[PDB]
Parts: C-alpha cells; sequence; structure tokens
C-alpha cells in the first residue's frame, strides 16, 4: 500500500483485427439439385410440401 | 392451355382476379410472394432451364 508504479516510457502500437462481414451470395435450386427436368419426381416432390 | 394461375377468391367463393404466372416476370413475381401486390425492389422468383 505505499508503492505504486509509474510508466517511464510507452509505445504507441497499433493491431490488426482480422473480422468478417459477409460471405459469398450462394443459391442452388432444390428442385434442379432433386429431380432436375425428370416429370414424376417434380410431380412426387410436391407431395412433400 | 394448362398453365399456373395465381387465383383469389373473394367470401361467395368467387374467383375475382387472377395471375398467369407465365405471362410476364412481374406476374411470376405475384404467382411467387402469393400477392397480388408486391413491394419497390427486386426478387428471385425461379431459375429457368
Amino acid at each position: 500500500n505505499n508503492s505504486i508504479a509509474i510508466p517511464t516510457n510507452f509505445t504507441i502500437s497499433v493491431t490488426t483485427e482480422i473480422l468478417p462481414v459477409s460471405m459469398t451470395k450462394t443459391s442452388v435450386d432444390c428442385t434442379m439439385y432433386i429431380c432436375g427436368d425428370s416429370t414424376e419426381c417434380s410431380n412426387l416432390l410436391l407431395q412433400y410440401g | 392451355q394448362p398453365r399456373t394461375f395465381l387465383l383469389k377468391y373473394n367470401e361467395n367463393g368467387t374467383i375475382t382476379d387472377a395471375v398467369d404466372c407465365a405471362l410476364d416476370p412481374l406476374s411470376e413475381t405475384k404467382c411467387t410472394l402469393k400477392s397480388f401486390t408486391v413491394e419497390k425492389g427486386i426478387y428471385q422468383t425461379s431459375n429457368f432451364r
């Protein structure tokens, strides 16, 4: 309680943060992935809501 | 021709309006959104093949 450390020198330093904001705007068409131009499939696909 | 329409029924059960979902991109947005009202902007509505 009777001794204090006081700065005698300092450094002004710059650090770097890499902080993601966004990602790649993908899209997959579900019908295409599953059935493509398959007729029976495209129709049955509906029955799954 | 056996085309897809968005049908809107009134209280009686009579169709009072409809969108021909194969007519023009704007009509396609309305059938995608299930509304005869769209907001100002851009919508993804289909992936053509």
